[PDB]
């Protein structure tokens, strides 16, 4: 009994179609998220804006809460589907529950939706993975990752997509156990990887920041290039 | 087998059926939306070729969703017809709720989400329709958008799909025009691209179907071009190529 | 005979659920011990990178103040089964005000598990240990994708189940103190399973009849570390 | 190939089964429909395989409304289904709007029906192609609706056996300024040109749309055009 | 060849519905012929009654049925499929009688039966019924009608027809009878039918071997002819 | 094979081999014995051991103060059927305060098990059941199989290695009719011991007993309860 | 193999070869016979014994259809039990609706439709059994109808199903059921069953008789053969 | 109807050799057929009821 299906097991017992979903995630572009001392920062790469393709429309970064933000790496159609579902869920939870939304609940929601969609015949799993950053961890930053197997884990700093093998090791090389003083330092550190992954072009670092109390914050390419120049000065020290 | 059903990925994670849908799109009659300012256009030469075809609508490629919204067709015919009708009902839903013209990006999403929902269920076939939208709204005004079978959507100032789509987009990138590139220059560039992509010498008026959106009185007007203006534009491009020869 | 459970082999066995047992085998190892002092459970995290929060992987959980759990397998739907167990305890206690017997909790989880060919999906490819205390006895119980379930004194599931089970069988007897059981289980885990004990990959949870609080082990492992 | 199922694409993005439906079309009885200047004429072949079959007891030209006529080239039962559906759809349009349904609207509704039969994994499309003749606001319309769910505008067309011969014939022998009588003459001429075997009152049947009303010609009139003429 | 005939809702490369022609084989059902002839004021059906074993009750093995005081029906096909089809005929006749206030015309009843057979033809849910039915009726001051109704969903009215073991021989014999100018009485019509059956079958035709149903404008009740009447006709054609 | 995937498909043999494969799945279960007298109906099950530190699995279930079962099959199917008998006896006691007769319960079991055996994509219920009861008409022992067939047996044994037990029951059928509860239960215990290999014999680990009588509610005796029944019974010499 | 895989597609040589497999299953079962005497209908069935384990008079194959309608079956036993259940349901439906006992022609035709319609659908299979129904209407006559797995319903003066269709019919053909009455019909039936392989190869079996007659009140009862066992004596005298 | 008959007649009257293969009879077979034709210069090849192999092309599955 070979894989050939979603709801059947090979004699080993692993659902290879879930593996195919995770490889479908692997074929997507880079996405590396972190949490800092107080703030959470993100920068997406591989914009590859081709002239008439005005880069704003595709919306590489989506903020779906009073304050929470992420798009989805993989195939973007299911990304926007989970976007609509996240909008509905966050607004409905804020309306119905005695207290507003927390990042843990919404991450569990996404994981459960992915699992429930997967757990049936004739229903394609979302081949999409995401990195969620939220503020209301009792007023503290925390980062989560969601995987098409319907799984959710917590990270101090994680990378998924085309750089998953590389950037993660980069993080394992330099994620300071010292809580990042001057969260702009964490922003420079993450911008370094977000650039170096895509040829450090300086054009696709498209970035968002939230200090775990603020609403959504965005970084324009010039202000991000400021952190890029600081990182270049830090790297030039070896002389 | 993997590609026999829409619910199965590749071991690489790819989905063959949507790829087959874009290969199908590769057949479609060449259609573009041109780069323009203070106006937009979506030229679509009709691939239908038989003198006994009556073209009683004068339009079989451009469908007006509203007097500030129009969309094209490149793909399966019945699927495109039902999808354009569904565009009309979704725009009617939004208008009947809010009494406000729908933003371009919101309608684009709603349709692409519906298409994706159809694809990702089993026992159902993905829509083999790629299509372009031109529209004006409160948030961004003049907009042209691309949509594919998988439910993807994107923003493009100028784009083309159908036969020789790669050639059309490549030459649009070659003679890219920006800024002062107003509507009439966009008509001229559409004439150029339709002449280059098609095999016909002295491009015939009945082979081409052209539409454009212009903000009249702030109420907006979408025109589907008649014979006379098409003849004038194509003849002008012919004599413009002659002028380009005059430099030699 | 490959499409699902609704096909029988020449020997009668269904060629779908044995693969779910092997799906148990691909998961992280998990251990459970039943003693008259308290019921204990242990689990290996397989923390992929310490940059993860080690507590994030919910491979050790508390269903309720008297009952804790561990699992091995695909993990993803194991959390769903823990959710069912928690809703079972909540509903039954709020209605009847009598404590749910851990036997009954396992029975309810089994009743959920029997919903892949018994109505109108696929077996839950994961196995579970429950450890609980009740007004009539402290018990430990085991659950597998087939929906059958058994009371055991010293149980092991997941990867390396056979060797860990052999050592656990050899160390067990009926009058052990929970301290000696815990130390024997931990040293077994150290020798056969991965490596020396540390807070970022091992987990222990124990429950006693007179204690409805702190059914976990947390931020106190240091005494063991120097004295294991 | 990719024909045993309808709801899956081919690698070339071809819905193979519906082209098999189109191949079922043009294997049936010949039929030709031409728009004149004033009227719209649809002619079809009705030879009985033997003297047993009663030529006056069955019809193939059908009035959906008193201003709409339908002719087909395919197996009969599916055509009966779509005739029933078209009649009910025209009547429901009349109930909704209190207006007689124009040709184009009825045509697109029937095309949408033939569309809804083009999906799912346990059904098949109709193996029939249809000519719709109609009068709307003083304008004559001829339309073709085909198993794919699409439809086309024709001043003249034909399908069935020897249909390419019909395309050539109406390409050569046609102009849009045709009077009604010459249009029916062209219709019988192309029917014969596609035809094999004799043709009389009992062998052919035709339907004419005129803006005042549509009607199916009696066998005697079909003979009057059919014989002693041409 | 194999593949376009394993399931019903599949078109062949030439567009052939294999299963329709395939069900057309079971119409053979060696043992019945069902020849029906129309005369100037009458409609006659005769079927061949091939009884394999003696112990069966003769009345139970009949193949002629009635759905209206003025409508007669006959069957050629699998007997169970036969009885199901005639039962659906009773269902439709009763519903039309209730809804419109008067009994269903024979042409509309053939249309309804062919409609259901076409319904099972177009949809893969249910097998098409392997049987062919023939109806005789009267319509007001305008004439007697003979109608054949087939599993393909096709139907037509005839001067005469026969779906039987000697298909082409019976049909050509009836054509030969009708392609020579003659009148049509009740006895003449029954004589034509009986001569067709006897000549195509060449058997000596004892009375129990055939069953005759009839309707006539002077007595529009549908009747099954008794053995005495059929033997009187047999000796009339014999002498 | 071409004709062995679903019960909806007949074989040219005039058989449904999938139903036979369900029978084989039943045979995979351990042996169980059932026997009745004019005084009591008793069933006994061979509880398969899993380890020296795990509970020997339960194979006799209690659903009614006068009705009991012994199973041999996939535990899920048998236990959900057990819930089905729970439902029917409870609703019968609701309807007319009657302890549900065993024969009609077994007939309902067969009728419900028949539905999967004739429909596509739904497994027939791969368990064999022995049912014991006492009712206003007599003592009753029935056996039910995935073919939805149900039988009444004065003595019966279903499961692996059963043939020796069935022969023993054939021999002692001439006894059971007028035997007393003690005689019947000891003969049933020996019937089970007939199944076992030479080195395996009756013990509290592997043995479960259930008894229904004209003067006692059907009770399942396990663990300590089994000890007095086995003690005093003849051991096995070689 | 061809296209004979389900009973919803016409296999080659249009006969499905599926419901014919159901008939093949019917042939595997033991014989049942049914006679109509001058004023009654009698059924006689043999049934295998499992072993000395088996409880006497168990899993018997005569079944009650209705207070006046009796059943005999052959083929798959459990399918026959389900058929008895649905037949009882149909009889109860008519009894509740019309307010009087159902004519056996109508009930037999409705059960024939049930079997036939079950033959069609792809998710289901034809019944692997064939059966006779018998009854007496004191108002006008007696009635018997036999139905096959295909749904074909016909009436008989004498009929047989099982592993000995034609041989049993030869045995029955030379009885005088034309005028003979049921009291010796039971003896004739028992001896006829014993004639066709009573215990020649199959070691032991049980013989069960059912009856519906005006002298039997026209209701359905199991014949009290415990009374002096005259039919049993006759059937065992059949030895030579 | 005489499709093979007239071909055979032509083969007899002319100096040609007549090689025949029916379409029901993979590509190596066609190669061998044309090669065996090459061995005799005036020889004729005949395909009988070819249509089975020459049926309209499309996306092939198996």
């Amino acid at each position: 009994s070979y894989d050939r299906a979603i709801t059947v097991f090979s004699p080993d017992g692993h659902l290879f179609q879930v593996e195919y979903a995770q490889e479908a995630v692997k074929k997507g572009s880079t996405a590396v998220g972190v949490r800092g001392r107080d703030i959470v920062v993100l920068g997406v790469e591989k914009k590859s804006v081709a002239k008439l393709q005005d880069e704003r429309t595709v919306r590489k970064i989506c903020a779906l809460d009073d304050n929470v933000c992420m798009a989805f790496a993989g195939l973007t159609a299911d990304a926007r589907i989970v976007i609509n579902r996240a909008r509905v869920e966050c607004q409905s939870h804020r309306l119905t529950v005695e207290d507003p939304v927390t990042v843990e609940y919404i991450t569990r929601y996404i994981a459960s939706l992915k699992q429930r969609y997967t757990q049936s015949n004739g229903r394609r799993p979302f081949g999409i993975s995401a990195l969620i950053v939220g503020f209301d961890f009792d007023g503290t930053p925390r980062l989560y990752q969601t995987d098409p197997s319907g799984t959710y884990h917590a990270w101090k700093a994680n990378a998924i997509g085309r750089g998953a093998k590389s950037v993660r090791e980069f993080l394992e090389k330099n994620y300071t156990d010292e809580a990042i003083e001057t969260d702009d330092l964490t922003i420079k550190l993450v911008i370094k990887a977000l650039l170096e992954v895509v040829q450090s072009g300086g054009k696709n670092i498209e970035l968002a920041v939230m200090r775990r109390d603020q609403s959504l914050k965005i970084l324009n390419p010039e202000e991000i290039e400021k952190y890029v120049a600081e990182i270049e000065k830090e790297k030039e020290e070896n002389e | 087998r993997y590609d026999s059903r829409t619910t199965i990925f590749s071991p690489e994670g790819r989905l063959y059926q949507v790829e087959y849908a874009m290969e199908a799109i590769g057949h479609a009659g060449t259609c573009l939306g041109i780069l323009a300012n203070d106006g937009v256009l979506l030229a679509a030469e009709r691939r239908n070729i038989h003198k006994l075809l009556d073209e009683v609508f004068f339009s079989e490629k451009i469908y007006k969703l509203n007097e500030d919204m129009a969309c094209s067709v490149a793909g399966i015919t019945s699927d495109a017809n039902v999808l354009t009708n569904e565009l009309r009902l979704i725009a009617q839903r939004y208008l009947l709720q809010y009494q406000e013209p729908i933003p371009c990006e919101q309608l684009v999403t709603a349709l692409c989400d519906i298409k994706q929902a159809y694809t990702q269920f089993g026992g159902k076939r993905p829509f083999g329709v790629s299509l372009l939208y031109i529209g004006w709204d409160k948030h961004y005004g003049f907009q042209l958008y691309q949509s594919d079978p998988s439910g993807n959507y994107g923003g493009w100032k100028a784009t083309c799909i159908g036969n020789n789509s790669a050639a059309a987009v490549s030459m649009l990138k070659q003679d890219y025009k920006e800024g002062e590139m107003t509507l009439k220059s966009a008509l001229a560039l559409a004439i150029k691209v339709l002449n280059k992509t098609m095999d016909v010498s002295k491009l015939s008026a009945e082979k081409v179907e052209i539409a454009t959106l212009t903000r009249e009185n702030g109420k907006t007007v979408i025109r589907v071009l008649k014979q006379k203006e098409v003849e004038q534009l194509i003849k002008k491009h012919e004599e413009e190529e002659a002028k380009a020869e005059r430099e030699k | 005979y490959d499409r699902g459970v609704n096909t029988f082999s020449p020997e009668g066995r269904l060629f779908q659920v044995e693969y779910a047992i092997e799906a148990i085998k691909l998961g992280s190892t998990a251990i459970g011990i039943q003693t008259s002092e308290g019921v204990c459970l242990a689990v290996e995290k397989r923390i992929t990178s310490p940059l993860m929060e080690p507590s994030s992987i919910e491979k050790i959980v508390e269903i309720d103040a008297h009952i804790g759990c561990a699992m091995s397998g695909l993990i993803a739907d194991a959390k769903t089964l823990i959710d069912k167990a928690r809703v079972e305890t909540q509903n039954h206690w709020f209605t009847y005000n009598e404590t749910m017997t851990v036997e009954s909790v396992t029975q309810a989880v089994s009743n959920l598990a029997l919903q892949f060919g018994e109505e109108d999906s696929r077996p839950f490819g994961v196995a579970l240990l429950f450890g609980g205390v009740d007004e009539k006895g402290p018990q430990l119980f085991h659950m597998d994708p087939s929906g059958t379930f058994v009371q055991c004194d010293a149980r092991a599931i997941g990867s390396a189940s056979e060797g860990a089970q052999s050592s656990l069988q050899e160390v067990y007897h009926k009058s052990m103190t929970l301290k000696e059981a815990i130390k024997s289980s931990l040293i077994i885990l150290k020798q056969v399973m991965e490596e020396k004990l540390n807070a970022t990959n091992i987990e222990l949870a124990t429950v006693q009849p007179g204690q409805n609080f702190h059914m976990f082990t947390k931020e106190e492992l240091e005494e063991v570390i120097k004295d294991i | 190939g990719y024909s045993f199922s309808l709801t899956t694409f081919s690698p070339s993005g071809k819905l193979v089964q519906i082209e098999y439906a189109l191949a079922a079309v043009a294997g049936g009885a010949p039929s030709v429909g031409i728009k004149a200047a004033n009227g719209v004429v649809l002619a079809t072949e009705k030879k009985q395989k033997s003297i047993l079959y009663d030529e006056r007891s069955v019809h193939k030209v059908e009035p959906i409304t008193k201003h709409i006529g339908l002719v087909y080239s395919g197996m009969g039962p599916d055509y009966r289904v779509l005739v029933h559906r078209a009649r009910k759809l025209a009547q429901q349009y009349y109930l909704v709007y209190q207006e007689p349904i124009p040709t184009a609207q009825l045509v697109q509704r029937v095309a949408s029906v033939m569309q809804e039969y083009t999906q799912s994994g346990g059904v098949r499309p109709f193996g029939v192609s249809l000519l719709i003749c109609g009068w709307n606001e003083g304008r004559p319309y001829l339309f073709q609706s085909d198993p794919s769910g699409a439809y086309f505008a024709w001043k003249a067309t034909a399908h069935g056996k020897n249909y390419v011969n019909g395309k050539t014939f109406l390409e050569k022998r046609y102009n849009e300024d045709l009077e009604l009588e010459d249009a029916i003459h062209t219709a019988i001429l192309t029917l014969k040109e596609s035809f094999e075997g004799q043709m009389t009152e009992d062998n052919i049947e035709v339907g004419i749309c005129n803006e005042a009303g549509f009607r199916r010609l009696t066998p005697t009139e079909v003979k009057d055009y059919l014989a002693a003429i041409a | 060849s194999a593949g376009f005939d394993r399931h019903i809702t599949i078109f062949s490369p030439e567009g052939r519905l294999y299963q329709v022609e395939y069900a057309f084989k079971a119409i053979n059902q060696g043992g019945l012929t069902s020849v029906a002839v129309r005369g100037k004021d009458c409609a006659v059906i005769v079927t061949q009654k091939k009884v394999p074993d003696k112990l069966l009750d003769s009345s139970t093995v009949t193949h002629l049925f009635k759905i209206t005081e003025n409508i007669g029906c006959v069957m050629t096909g699998m007997t169970a499929d036969s009885r199901s089809q005639v039962q659906r005929a009773r269902y439709e006749a009763a519903n039309w009688k209730y809804k419109y206030g008067y009994e269903i015309p024979v042409d509309m009843l053939c249309k309804r039966i062919a409609d259901i057979s076409q319904v099972y033809t177009q949809n893969a849910e249910m097998r098409p019924l392997g049987c062919c039915m023939i109806l005789i009726g009267i319509d007001e001051e305008q004439g007697p009608q003979v109608y054949k109704c087939d599993p393909a969903g096709y139907y037509c009215g005839f001067k005469a027809t026969a779906a039987g073991v000697k298909q082409t021989e019976s049909t050509s014999f009836l054509e030969k009878k009708v392609k020579k100018k003659f009148d049509w009485t009740f006895e003449q019509t029954v004589e034509t039918a009986i001569t067709c059956l006897s000549t195509v079958l060449s058997i000596d035709f004892k009375p129990s071997e055939i069953e005759v149903g009839v309707v006539t404008v002077e007595n529009p009740k549908f009747r099954i002819l008794t053995e005495a009447e059929i033997d009187a006709h047999l000796v009339a054609l014999a002498e | 094979n071409q004709y062995d995937n679903d019960v909806t498909v007949w074989s040219p043999q005039g058989r449904i081999h999938q139903i036979e494969y369900a029978m084989e799945a039943v045979k995979q279960g351990s042996a169980t014995v059932g026997l009745k007298s004019k005084t009591h109906a008793v069933l006994v099950a061979l509880k398969r051991a899993q380890s020296e530190l795990a509970a020997h699995q339960k194979k006799i279930l209690h659903v009614d103060n006068h009705i009991g079962i012994s199973i041999a099959g996939l535990t899920a199917d048998a236990r959900l059927l057990c819930n089905f008998m729970r439902q029917e006896c409870l609703d019968s006691r609701f309807v007319f305060d009657r302890p549900l007769p065993v024969s009609r319960l077994v007939s309902l079991i067969g009728s419900k098990t028949q539905i999967p055996t004739q429909r596509y994509g739904r497994r027939p219920y791969g368990v064999g059941l022995l049912i014991a009861g006492y009712d206003d008409m007599g003592p009753h022992i029935f056996q039910t199989c995935p073919s939805a067939n149900y039988f009444d047996c004065r003595a019966m044994s279903i499961g692996a290695r059963s043939q020796s037990a069935r022969t023993y029951l054939e021999r002692h059928m001439s006894e059971f009719m007028e035997c007393n509860l003690n005689e019947l239960v000891k003969h049933g215990l020996r019937a089970l011991r007939e199944t076992l290999p030479a080195e395996q014999d009756l013990t509290t680990k592997n043995v479960s007993i259930g008894i229904v009588g004209k003067d006692l509610e059907f009770t399942i005796y396990d663990d300590d309860d089994v000890s007095p029944f086995l003690e005093g019974l003849e051991e096995r010499p070689q | 193999t061809g296209y004979d895989l389900s009973a919803s597609t016409f296999s080659p040589d249009g006969r499905v070869f599926q419901v014919e497999y159901a008939m093949k299953a019917v042939e595997n079962s033991s014989t049942a016979i049914g006679i109509r005497c001058k004023d009654g209908v009698v059924f006689g069935v043999e049934k295998l014994v499992l072993s000395k384990l088996y409880e006497e008079g168990s899993n018997k194959r005569l079944f009650n259809v209705d207070r006046h309608v009796g059943m005999a079956v052959a083929g798959l036993l459990a399918d026959a039990r389900s058929l008895a259940d649905i037949a009882r349901e149909e009889a109860s439906n008519f009894r509740s609706n019309f307010g009087y006992n159902i004519p056996l022609k109508h009930l037999a035709d409705r059960v024939a439709m049930y079997v036939h319609a079950y033959t069609l659908y792809s998710a289901v299979r034809p019944f692997g059994c064939s059966f006779m129904l018998g009854s007496y209407s004191v108002n006008d006559g007696a009635q018997l109808y036999m139905i096959d797995p295909s749904g074909v319903s016909y009436g008989y003066w004498g009929c047989a199903i099982g592993k000995a269709r034609q041989a049993a019919k030869t045995e029955i053909e030379k009885l005088q059921m034309k005028e003979m009455t049921c009291r010796d019909i039971v003896k004739e039936v028992a001896k006829i069953i014993y004639i066709v392989h009573d215990e020649v190869k199959d070691k032991a079996f049980e013989l069960e008789l059912s009856w519906v007659g005006e002298l039997t009140n026209g209701r359905h009862e199991i014949v009290p053969k415990d009374i002096r066992e005259e039919a049993e004596k006759y059937a065992k005298e059949s030895l030579k | 109807c005489g499709k093979t008959m007239l071909a055979k007649a032509v083969a007899h009257h002319t100096t040609a050799a007549f090689i025949r293969v029916v379409g029901s009879e993979g590509p190596r077979m066609v190669r061998d057929v044309f090669r065996l034709a090459k061995e005799n210069a005036p020889a004729i090849i005949f395909i009988d009821e070819i249509d089975a192999i020459a049926t309209k092309r499309f996306d092939a599955q198996t």
